[PDB]
């Protein structure tokens, strides 16, 4: 009886555990797939790229927001974005649809998020570090940037804009 | 009391529990206001009239996170995972150390509480540099957490004493849980201890000019993942070893319970890059490795789901239930000590499902830093862990105090746990759904009422949740105080055995139990895993540090 | 057989799968 129930419980549990293992492995394989596709461009470059937050608004590629979008390939643009308390520059960021965009984002103050609504771009922005992510916008129009990392009392109203031109 | 003279460990257990439940009460006061906020309703004017020291949404959210997720959970873990192994062994914890751990927790709490309450550390419970809190917040918090190093020593002492009396016996179950749990915690804790000692403390004292935010986050999340398993495991020890008795059955496998705990000791710590999928300067291959090991740490709860479900089914069958659902209705739905963890386990189904999504690397970009995250973790800690601790009021309290629970108090406990549960379920729906709509977490969104028009529908669930949980919390406060301040005392209640389950009869795999009992070994494995998972990344970060100045933006 | 424990793990599996595959669809839609 208790002997019986015990044997049956462990038998089926071994089955569930194999099944649950299988399912986790399928997820692993489905994740590896994403990593091989263009959708993995939003994963940050793993690369340490150190900058100085106290001079980033005075010298170097973030110091002139109207020149922040730079053609770096025949179908590629690099955008130097500053996330700061409490906004983004340039504003708007203007890019052509269907080009590959390399965003290089940093902060002069505290950590901010950089979440482009409607896309998988969703990256933390650390002072002293450059976050590099890539994305190709397929649809023209206006996309909102939301700050999703608490950065102080201006956080809830910290937004920016990307304009993707036809 | 002659009971406290023989079992002084009941009194120190009581002090941990009561302090913990007081923190839960105070931190939870902000919860309804935050839920209304996520429902686009701004009730902060009211909150500030009532509590005039609250200067902002964010100061209330710092208090809520620290008090509920850090202070309450730790105090409960120190109560349960010292007292239960001591009762199973029938041995006295070193009482000098027990008391010292309490006073450290109490003192650390009081010291951190001062800048928190004075608006001098509105940096949230993650305190990410360069946001720069008052030195007393970091010092109070450091001393609060180091309290647990004393607990670890307490339980390893219990275990060693017992093993010396009983060479060649395997570790008793509850003790084996608590030993692997506290050793896991020791390894886990070193991330934050390092972040504190090497960076946060000297910085907030003015000794260094900045802190590298990436190294501080990396060391934070070394600890911040396993801290969640540190919250969870004391509820699991009850669910495995006490709940089956309360349900009217037996634990169906002692070896499966040990195996889950052993997987937590090996897998709880080397996984924290799953909090850093959106972080720069960590290599993607390392993110993928932590993602894979995160999916593995899911295995012990997947195993727990079956061991525990089968135990509950067993109890329901003992009690006359038949069919495929009759076992559910036969369970003791009139007992709050039974009902609270069971409801928390039901919410843990969608809770764990969200966690497996979050763990999935690229999938994390859909939900990271959005309302989904709080949606997931309120199912896990604010529902499962918290409800399991609330249900403990109904067997643990009487056991510690001799205070009886009346019929009326039992019924009010049922109402509290039901409303708390349903409130968490309703709010989980509104936050998961708002997060899928890109609503950010940690945001006073009611102050930008036109920013989130698409979220109008989940917002109504958040408002409803906020009201349901306000009512649950108020009933909880009333209830906790009624049993606490209650007139009668029956010392026989303080002297009755804890309601530990029996384990079902059948063998039981001794080869496996003996292998699992090689605790020195498994501990070295867990440690090597952490060196392998974190070493290479941390050697690169520490050799390229870039400290940056601190900011106060509140 | 532990039919009730199997029902529970069934509900759990379906929930994991709806969550995971749902978010996986969202991910590609925003890709
Ligand atoms: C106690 C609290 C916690 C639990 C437990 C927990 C579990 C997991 N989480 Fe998590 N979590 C993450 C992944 C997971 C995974 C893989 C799991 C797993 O361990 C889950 C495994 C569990 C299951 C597979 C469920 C098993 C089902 C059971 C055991 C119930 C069975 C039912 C029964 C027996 C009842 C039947 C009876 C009847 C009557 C029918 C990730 C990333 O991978 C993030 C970062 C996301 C981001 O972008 O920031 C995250 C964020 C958090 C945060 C936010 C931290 C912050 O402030 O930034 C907290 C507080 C938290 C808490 C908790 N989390 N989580
Ligand atoms: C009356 C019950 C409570 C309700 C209504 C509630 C509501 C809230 C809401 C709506 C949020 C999201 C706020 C934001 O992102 O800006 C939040 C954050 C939080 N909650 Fe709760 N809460 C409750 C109880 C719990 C308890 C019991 C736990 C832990 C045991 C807890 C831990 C947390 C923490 C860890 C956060 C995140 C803090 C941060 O991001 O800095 N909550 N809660
Ligand atoms: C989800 C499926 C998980 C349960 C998988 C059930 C596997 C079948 C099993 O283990 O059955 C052995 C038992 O002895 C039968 O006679
Ligand atoms: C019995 C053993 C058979 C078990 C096989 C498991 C099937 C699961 C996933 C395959 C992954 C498909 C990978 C293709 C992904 C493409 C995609 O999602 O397009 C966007
Ligand atoms: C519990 C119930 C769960 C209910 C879940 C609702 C999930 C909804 C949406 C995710 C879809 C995201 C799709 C991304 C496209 C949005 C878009 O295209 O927007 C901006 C762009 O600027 C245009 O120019
Ligand atoms: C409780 C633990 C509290 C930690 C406080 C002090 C510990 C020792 C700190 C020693 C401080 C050295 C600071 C230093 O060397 O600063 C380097 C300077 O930034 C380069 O020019
Ligand atoms: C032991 C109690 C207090 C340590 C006092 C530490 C005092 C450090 C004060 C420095 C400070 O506040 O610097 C800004
Ligand atoms: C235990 C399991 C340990 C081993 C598990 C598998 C890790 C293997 C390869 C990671 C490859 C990831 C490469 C992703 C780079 C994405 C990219 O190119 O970003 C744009
Ligand atoms: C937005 C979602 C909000 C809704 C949230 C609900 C989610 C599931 C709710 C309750 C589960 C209860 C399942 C089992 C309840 C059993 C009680 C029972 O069977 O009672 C028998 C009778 O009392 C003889 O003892
Ligand atoms: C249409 C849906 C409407 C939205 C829900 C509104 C919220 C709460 C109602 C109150 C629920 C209170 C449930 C108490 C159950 C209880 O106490 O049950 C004891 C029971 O006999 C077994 O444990
Ligand atoms: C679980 C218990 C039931 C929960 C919520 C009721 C459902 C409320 C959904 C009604 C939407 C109300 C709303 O805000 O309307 C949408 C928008 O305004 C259109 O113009
Ligand atoms: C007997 C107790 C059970 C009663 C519980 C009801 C059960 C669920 C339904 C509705 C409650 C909704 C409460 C939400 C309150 C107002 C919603 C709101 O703020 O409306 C915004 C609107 O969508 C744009 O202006
Ligand atoms: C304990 C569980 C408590 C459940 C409480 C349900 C909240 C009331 C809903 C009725 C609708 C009242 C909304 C009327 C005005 C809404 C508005 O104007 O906002
Ligand atoms: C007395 C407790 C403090 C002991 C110091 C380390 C002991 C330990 O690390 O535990 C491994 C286990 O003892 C393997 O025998
Ligand atoms: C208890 C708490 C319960 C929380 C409920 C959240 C439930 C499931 C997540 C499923 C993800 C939903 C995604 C649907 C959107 C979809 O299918 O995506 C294709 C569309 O094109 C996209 O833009
Ligand atoms: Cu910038 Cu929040
Ligand atoms: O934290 O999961
Ligand atoms: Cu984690």
């Amino acid at each position: 009886d208790e002997h019986k129930a015990h044997k049956a419980i462990l038998a089926y549990e071994k089955g569930w555990l194999a099944f649950s293992l299988a399912m986790l492995f399928v997820f692993i394989a489905l994740i590896a797939y994403t990593l091989a596709t263009h959708t993995a461009g939003v994963i940050p470059a793993g690369k340490l790229e150190r900058v100085d937050p106290t001079t980033v608004r005075q010298e170097g590629p973030w110091a002139d927001p109207a020149q922040a979008v730079v053609q770096t390939g025949p179908n590629q643009y690099t955008v130097y974005v500053l996330a700061f308390a409490f906004g983004y520059q340039p504003n708007p960021i203007e890019v052509p649809q269907g080009a590959e965009i390399v965003f290089k984002i940093t902060s002069p103050d505290v950590i901010h998020g950089f979440h482009v609504e409607g896309t998988n771009i969703n990256v933390e922005v650390l002072p002293g570090e450059v976050s590099t992510v890539r994305y190709t916008f397929k649809r023209p129009g206006e996309y909102r940037i939301i700050c999703n990392q608490y950065c102080g009392l201006g956080h809830q109203n910290m937004f920016g804009t990307i304009v993707v031109k036809e | 009391s002659r009971v406290y003279e023989a079992y002084p460990e009941k009194k120190a257990t009581l002090y941990f529990l009561v302090l913990g439940f007081l923190a839960l009460i105070v931190g939870s006061l902000f919860g309804p206001f935050q839920a209304l906020n996520y429902g686009n309703v701004d009730a902060y004017p009211l909150l500030k009239r009532l509590l005039p020291f609250v200067q902002s949404y964010y100061q209330g959210l710092t208090l809520h996170g620290v008090l509920n997720a850090i202070v309450f959970t730790q105090l409960f873990a120190q109560a349960i995972m010292v007292y239960l192994p001591a009762r199973e062994l029938n041995m006295r914890p070193n009482m000098g150390l027990m008391w010292l751990s309490w006073w450290m927790a109490f003192i650390g709490l009081v010291v951190f509480a001062l800048p928190l309450l004075a608006n001098e550390a509105t940096v949230l419970y993650t305190f990410y540099p360069p946001l720069k809190g008052h030195w007393a917040f970091y010092l109070g918090a450091s001393v609060f957490v180091l309290s647990t190093w004393v607990s670890i020593y307490i339980v390893l002492d219990l275990w060693r004493r017992w093993k010396a009396a009983n060479p060649g016996k395997v570790t008793p179950l509850v003790t084996y849980m608590a030993v692997v749990f506290w050793l896991m915690w020791f390894l886990a804790s070193l991330g934050l201890v390092l972040e504190a000692v090497l960076f946060l403390l000297p910085w907030s004292f003015g000794l260094v000019e900045g802190v590298d935010p990436l190294v501080a986050r990396t060391l934070f999340w070394w600890t911040g993942h396993p801290i969640i398993y540190f919250w969870l495991l004391p509820a699991y020890a009850i669910i495995y070893t006490i709940l089956p008795k309360q349900a009217g059955g037996k634990l169906v496998s002692d070896p499966m319970a040990r195996l889950a705990f052993l997987l937590f000791l090996l897998l709880s710590t080397p996984v924290g890059f799953h909090h850093q999928f959106a972080d720069p300067g960590i290599d993607p291959t390392w993110k993928m490795i932590h993602s894979v090991l995160t999916l593995f740490v899911a295995v012990p709860s997947l195993m727990t789901a079956f061991t525990v479900a089968a135990s509950l089914e067993f109890a329901g069958r003992l009690r006359g239930g038949r069919g495929l659902f009759g076992w559910i209705r036969a369970l003791p739905w009139d007992n709050p000590a039974f009902v609270a963890p069971v409801l928390g386990l039901l919410g843990f189904i969608p809770g764990g499902a969200g966690g497996i999504v979050n763990a999935s690397f690229t999938l994390d970009y859909v939900v990271h830093n959005t309302a989904w995250v709080p949606g997931h973790f309120h199912l896990q800690v604010a529902s499962l862990v918290t409800l399991t601790a609330m249900g403990s009021l109904y067997w643990l309290l009487p056991n510690l105090t001799g205070k009886p629970i009346s019929d009326a108090q039992r019924r009010l406990g049922l109402a509290v746990v039901w409303l708390w549960f349903l409130g968490m379920m309703i709010m989980a729906v509104g936050l998961h759904w708002a997060g899928l709509l890109n609503v950010p977490r940690r945001a006073y969104i009611a102050q930008v009422p036109d920013a989130y028009p698409h979220a109008a529908v989940p917002m109504v669930f958040n408002v409803l949740a906020g009201i349901v949980l306000l009512v649950a919390l108020l009933l909880f406060i009333y209830g906790l105080f009624s049993v606490l301040l209650s007139r009668e005392r029956k010392p026989e209640l303080a002297e009755a055995p804890l309601p530990f389950a029996e384990v079902i009869s059948g063998p039981e795999d001794r080869r496996l139990v003996l292998a699992m009992d090689r605790i020195g070994f498994w501990f070295a494995v867990a440690a090597i895993l952490v060196v392998l998972a974190y070493g290479p990344t941390l050697v690169q970060l520490f050799g390229h540090l870039n400290p940056v100045p601190g900011w106060r933006l509140w | 057989k532990p039919k009730g424990a199997l029902a529970v793990i069934l509900v759990l599996t379906l929930t994991i799968l709806v969550f995971w595959l749902g978010v996986y669809a969202v991910f590609f839609a925003r890709g």
